[PDB]
């Protein structure tokens, strides 16, 4: 969509605009944005060159370094509370209101397939919402649930011709 | 004075030819060329640059000393300024002295500590010194070590998933020790990003390099190679049949920690791999891949949780972290969730009887889409053939093989 | 003693008789095949020492 | 030589689908007299198609199309591994050292 | 087909060309 | 390879599996094609390293 467009952004902006160091604006925006995408691989070396300056004075980047370590270990109910923690100007107010539906649609696709039947106080854990909130929202998707014991039931929901006679003509030299 | 004789002579013998005789007296030196030449630097520079800006650089980047003094910046303006509009396809005719600029700029920031600016200087000078992009050049070591020591991965990327086929001779120069250090830099990269079946690949062509003498480069090239052929793989691969003998003689010996790790990650058991890790703690650290040899330890969980697929249809969680030695269920859930995950098993887990079922059926290849993963698969060997013809038939037309 | 091409089922008391013959010479053949290449492949590949 | 086996049969069914669409543009615009048999089997004709586009066919003919496309990836690999050899000889003739 | 086979013969002919002037 | 069968540890049933030819034909097909060209990939790399004659010296 369109943060594809400024990761590549603060990337360039990253490499050949500063002098060796980028302002505390772009490389916050990056590592954010490396979060979303699910890239911890290049988040953790983004955390680690970054100087020993930006991070004792500009102290929000090391809030933005406390959702990550709860998608690093993973722990769903760690990332909706850090998310919920800190805030910031109008650059990663965007950022973390898609990485909140991000992690929400990762956690539902993860108890999808992996689990068969989970307890009800688990799967609220695991989406984000109150078990109350949650069961009754799970019903329009076609899960199962069974009351009096809190076990939902999880529910899995124009050349051929052309490249033939490449193949042809290649084997028959 | 006499420079001024130098300075026309370049302005007259270029733009119309005789480029031969052009390297010949930038060859000749000048003895210091009377080093305050950084005025006539931008007028010589008719057109798009030229090349005598190059002779002049290479001479004022390696006085051994003060690079060119405090002039850094004003260097450092010059030098990017000219590897981004050097053009030209005149470059070529002196790759001897371009590599060795780069090389000098490279040292320079290593020593200097910023790592980073050179890594978009390092993009247009292999750009623009390479007749095709499958050919090696003695600035792809550069360019994976400035962007190795500040850790920025991703601008290495384009330039190491190039499958190579032909190295630069560079007229003269190009010694092993750049071939080696590009095949084990993109290896310690590869492997900082988590692949490694394209970092084991990128050492063992580091390991078969001809040899006859122990170079400090191959040696830890063997030691990692263990450590990503145990994680990637459940066991060493086998190094290809033209391994020089030197690796089996002094360098095997030399690396004895890990060949005993790989020898205790050979039966599986944990409680022996942990205590070896601490036992030897000393040289894993010291070799500096320690880190990579906690991965095995946690991968050999992995391996055994996946090995349990093959005689069983349905585990009790208890029951199966009893096993694999987790030491509790509940440990055991998340264990299967983050295999589940990552693609690595295909099981379910049941916490109402808290049992993992094991499907073990991922395919049945009647999808039109693995048709598209045949057909990419089928022209990669075709282009790959193609390949091998071209650079075939250009033997068959050698003059030196028509007399034997 | 070969005599009944069939296997019982102990859980349900039944006896499943084998009955269906899919293609087991065409897949046959291309194991050997993928399996003989896997060899001339190296064997070609080890003449450049 | 084989698509010409093929590019002579489907000339020929062409040249009939294509009499038959002229004819009930013919009868509908008016040209000819209005028969009702010929216009109910061409009713029938065109409510014939797709032929066969059962869930069970889109199984059967894409296992035929993998295995073919297998068989040929493998046909590829030899011709490869034959050129690899004709390569590798080539070239132990000139940069041989010993 | 055509285009590989002139390919081929050209081959050939730079071959034959080369072990002509070879007799030098 | 002795016996060819899977254990339930839930009704305590051993069953016996069959192994699917056509699925185990195309997964070893691939994976010999994958190998296939890494070794291309590399004999290539040779051939380059040979022409130029790159090696470290003792000295």
């Amino acid at each position: 969509f369109s943060f594809k467009k400024l990761l590549d952004q603060c990337e360039n902006q990253e490499l050949e605009a500063p002098g060796g160091i980028a302002t505390p604006p772009v490389y916050g925006q990056l590592l954010a944005l490396y979060l979303l995408h699910n890239d911890m691989n290049n988040a953790r070396y983004l955390w680690k060159r970054i100087p020993p300056a930006i991070k004792s004075a500009n102290s929000e980047l090391g809030g933005i370094w406390s959702v990550g370590q709860r998608i690093w270990q993973r722990d769903f109910p760690g990332i909706y509370t850090t998310i919920n923690a800190h805030q910031w100007s109008e650059t990663v107010q965007p950022i973390m209101e898609a990485l909140r539906d991000a992690t929400r649609r990762r956690a539902f696709a993860l108890v999808s397939q992996a689990y068969t039947s989970i307890i009800a106080d688990d799967f609220a854990a695991f989406v984000g919402l109150p078990v109350e909130e949650a069961v009754k929202g799970i019903l329009e998707q076609g899960w199962q649930a069974d009351s009096t014991t809190r076990m939902v039931l999880p529910r899995k929901p124009e050349q051929q011709l052309a490249r033939l006679t490449d193949y042809v003509a290649f084997l028959e030299n | 004075s006499a420079l001024e004789q130098f300075v026309n002579s370049v302005r007259q013998l270029s733009a119309q030819g005789q480029m031969t005789q052009l390297c010949e007296l930038i060859n000749k030196s000048g003895e210091l060329l009377a080093k305050n030449l950084s005025h006539l630097d931008t007028v010589l520079g008719a057109l798009d640059v030229q090349e005598h800006s190059l002779g002049v650089l290479a001479v004022l980047f390696v006085k051994f000393s003060m690079p060119s003094v405090p002039d850094f910046e004003t260097l450092f303006s010059q030098v990017q300024l000219f590897i981004s509009t050097c053009n030209g396809e005149h470059i070529r005719y002196a790759t001897d002295t371009f590599a060795g600029l780069c090389h000098q700029l490279t040292n320079a920031l290593v020593e200097r500590k910023q790592p980073l600016r050179g890594i978009g200087i390092l993009k247009q000078a292999i750009d623009k010194m390479q007749m095709n992009t499958n050919q090696l050049t003695s600035i792809h070591a550069d360019l994976c070590q400035l962007c190795l020591l500040a850790k920025c991965f991703k601008p290495a990327l384009p330039y190491l998933d190039v499958d190579m086929m032909d190295i630069c001779k560079e007229n003269g120069a190009y010694d092993a020790k750049h071939f080696l250090c590009y095949y084990y830099y993109g290896g310690m990269i590869y492997t900082g990003l988590k692949n490694f079946e394209r970092a084991l690949y990128f050492y063992e062509q580091a390991i078969t390099t001809p040899a006859m003498a122990v170079s400090h480069i191959m040696l830890e090239s063997y030691k990692k190679y263990i450590l990503v052929s145990l994680i990637l793989l459940g066991k060493v691969q086998q190094l290809p049949k033209y391994t020089s003998q030197i690796v089996g003689r002094f360098i095997k010996p030399l690396s004895n920690a890990y060949h005993e790790l790989a020898q205790v990650y050979s039966t599986n058991n944990p409680s022996e791999l942990r205590n070896l890790v601490n036992k030897h703690s000393e040289t894993f650290t010291r070799d500096n891949n320690m880190g990579l040899v906690k991965q095995c330890l946690s991968s050999l969980y992995k391996k055994n949780i996946q090995r349990l697929t093959k005689t069983f249809l349905t585990l009790s969680l208890q029951d199966m972290a009893s096993r694999v030695q987790l030491s509790g269920p509940q440990e055991a859930e998340k264990y299967v969730l983050h295999m589940i995950e990552d693609g690595e098993i295909f099981a379910s887990i049941n916490q109402k009887d808290g049992m993992v079922s094991f499907h073990d059926n991922p395919e049945k290849y009647n999808n039109p889409a693995m048709l598209h993963n045949i057909d990419q698969e089928m022209l990669k060997c075709i282009e790959l053939d193609e390949r091998l013809k071209a650079m075939d038939q250009e033997i068959t037309v050698n003059p030196q093989f028509v007399q034997k | 003693d070969n005599t009944i091409h069939g296997r019982i089922d102990q859980v349900n008391q039944l006896l499943e008789l084998d009955h269906q013959k899919r293609g087991g010479a065409r897949y046959t053949a291309l194991d050997k095949w993928t399996n003989q290449l896997n060899s001339l492949n190296q064997a070609v590949v080890s003449k450049l020492a | 030589e084989h698509l010409i086996a093929q590019h002579s049969a489907i000339k020929m069914l062409h040249s009939r689908v294509k009499l038959i669409l002229e004819y009930v543009k013919a009868s509908e615009a008016g040209e000819v007299p209005f028969n009702h048999e010929i216009l109910r089997e061409a009713y029938a004709l065109c409510h014939c198609l797709p032929v066969l586009s059962t869930d069970k066919f889109k199984t059967d003919f894409y296992d035929q199309c993998n295995d073919v496309g297998l068989m040929a990836y493998l046909g590829t690999i030899t011709k490869t591994c034959n050129t690899m050899n004709q390569f590798v000889n080539k070239f132990n003739v000139l940069y041989d050292r010993q | 087909k055509e285009n590989h086979n002139r390919t081929q013969q050209q081959v050939e002919a730079e071959v034959t060309n080369i072990k002509k002037t070879l007799k030098a | 390879g002795l016996i060819s069968a899977r254990v339930d540890s839930h009704s305590k049933i051993l069953y016996a599996r069959d192994v699917d030819q056509r699925s185990t034909t195309f997964e070893k097909s691939l994976l010999m094609g994958k190998e296939f060209q890494r070794r291309a990939k590399a004999m290539m790399l040779r051939a380059a390293v040979l022409r130029n004659q790159i090696h470290v010296k003792s000295p």
